[PDB]
């Protein structure tokens, strides 16, 4: 059933599983028209499909062309997500197919179940975790590939860079969710924390800076401080 | 007018005949039911006074044979049997009628209720749902599970309703996932009507039989089937106008007949609110909507 705080270690066992987050699939700007009505303009989106054990990210870019002449776009976006996750599963060799797919939003359960009827042994699960994967588009290299896309594209990343050389999957996922939660809460302040020291760069083949083990401890502390600072500003506490 | 004689009534029991019911005392001189209208299926049903567990009963058509009830003290129930000797059966009935030991099927001339509840119900379709080919009548009780309930345990004693499952390969064409899930017209019209049932009359027969088993026996699997067959039509954007009009008549009489005090156990809030207020057919069931709003406004 539901993935929660109780069954958290399950994310890092040897059963292949993917998180699917659909938050950034259908993205719009809202604007006034000449006549003073309101219209939307879609921008490119993405499906965030992540293996929390290995860090493998299957970023399916959703080009604005897929919405052209379609109605009920917020509904269609869930079904398009499920269609693309199903296509990704069918594309993987049998031994790479997930045994579980965890959706971050309960509205994805029916669309994904119906697209995966051909895979009755792949469990489709919701989660009680509040995961910050909406903030993926705060990672400059992910935002850049999404915005530059001129057609539907799949781009593969390792969202943990080389961290698993030094830390466990549990710790890498904890670091990732902390960084994304900070970027979600105060993007400008989070990015300043990450880029503040010019001597620490992002490798061409990485998403995040090349921090030493001691620098990651400082960065993680600064991210926790940002989140607490913002909670105090929000609630006047 | 046909007759179902009773050998005796050795245990105190509430006897149903269609929508009617009569209390019989232990060793009361009761010898059956006369003046049963020819042209319809009927159900004769029982609830023991000393053990209201197992409601049970028999579906039958007096056109298909001469049927009588006899209590079996070994198996502890009233059993339907067929009498193959015509002249013996006629002479037993004549004696019991002359001694006025039979209740009369209490049909009011103006009253079409039983026709309205059984319009599409055929004994030959009942005998395929309830499989016991050596009898011309069909035993149903409160505890019998459906083939669908059994999938999710003795298959000889199951209710073989047609399996309806909205999240199944049968309901969803590969490539039309969103289409078929949000609009069940494919599943209703091609799979169910053209494919399995062959016509709307057979589909309505099974829907009507499910309701009656739910109502008369409190058979939970039958209630599930009745609601699934309603939901399948109401969740289809494309339904023949004659089927929508007939469904509104079918459901109106079913809601009319339901005991007010069983609405909490026999009506599914989600299905009825979806069918009357959200579905493609929310404006197609005017008579049913009006009786539901006036009789069960709490459920809605």
């Amino acid at each position: 059933g539901a993935m929660n705080s109780s069954n958290y270690a399950e994310l890092f066992n040897n059963d292949i599983k993917l998180f699917v987050d659909d938050t950034n699939v259908y993205r719009v700007t809202v604007h006034k028209t000449f006549e003073g009505n309101v219209a939307t303009k879609a921008i490119n989106g993405c499906i965030f499909t992540l293996n929390p054990k290995t860090g493998h990210l299957f970023l399916k870019i959703i080009h604005t062309s897929v919405w052209a002449g379609q109605k009920r776009l917020s509904q269609l976006a869930k079904w398009k997500t499920a269609e693309e996750v199903s296509a990704l599963v069918r594309s993987l060799p049998k031994e790479e197919q997930p045994k579980q797919i965890i959706v971050t939003r309960k509205a994805m359960l029916d669309p994904l179940e119906v697209h995966m009827l051909d895979f009755p042994n792949i469990a489709i699960r919701p989660t009680e975790l509040r995961l910050p994967f909406s903030a993926a588009m705060s990672i400059d290299k992910l935002s850049d590939v999404v915005m530059k896309a001129t057609e539907p594209q799949m781009v593969l990343f390792n969202i943990y860079d080389d961290w698993l050389d030094r830390i466990s999957s549990y710790t890498a996922f904890s670091r990732l969710t902390l960084l994304l939660r900070a970027l979600k809460t105060n993007e400008e302040s989070a990015k300043m924390i990450l880029l503040s020291d010019p001597t620490i760069t992002i490798k061409s083949y990485h998403l995040w800076p090349s921090f030493t083990d001691e620098q990651w401890i400082t960065i993680e502390s600064q991210m926790r401080d940002l989140i607490l600072t913002e909670y105090g500003r929000k609630y006047n506490v | 007018m046909n007759t179902v004689p009773f050998t005796s009534a050795p245990i105190e029991v509430t006897i149903g005949i269609d929508q009617y019911s009569f209390n019989v005392k232990e060793n009361q001189p009761f010898h059956g039911i006369k003046d049963i209208p020819i042209g319809h299926v009927h159900v004769i049903h029982f609830q023991h006074a000393d053990n209201s567990s197992m409601r049970y009963g028999y579906w039958f058509d007096c056109r298909m044979g001469n049927f009588y009830i006899q209590y079996d003290p070994k198996d502890g129930l009233y059993k339907m049997m067929e009498e193959r000797d015509g002249a013996k059966f006629e002479n037993i009935v004549h004696n019991f009628k002359e001694r006025q030991m039979m209740v009369s099927y209490p049909k009011i001339d103006e009253d079409d209720t039983w026709y309205n509840l059984t319009e599409f119900v055929q004994m030959d379709k009942i005998r395929k749902i309830v499989r016991k080919d050596e009898n011309q009548f069909s035993y149903v009780d409160s505890s019998m599970t459906t083939v669908q309930e059994n999938e999710l345990s003795d298959p000889a004693h199951s209710l073989n309703y047609t399996v309806i499952n909205f999240k199944s390969r049968e309901a969803i064409r590969p490539g039309h996932e969103m289409e078929d899930f949000l609009d069940k017209s494919y599943y209703l019209n091609t799979v169910m009507l053209q494919g399995i049932f062959k016509n709307s009359s057979n589909y309505f027969g099974e829907l009507q039989f499910a309701f009656l088993n739910a109502m008369f026996f409190g058979n939970y699997g039958s209630s599930l089937q009745w609601h699934a067959m309603i939901e399948l039509i109401c969740s289809s954007a494309t339904v023949p106008k004659h089927m929508l009009d007939k469904l509104d008549e079918i459901l109106y009489y079913q809601i009319k007949t339901l005991p007010e005090q069983y609405s909490d156990i026999l009506l599914n809030e989600r299905v009825w609110n979806i069918c009357l207020y959200s579905s493609f057919q929310k404006n197609s069931l005017h008579n049913t909507e009006k009786i539901m709003e006036n009789k069960y406004p709490e459920l809605l």
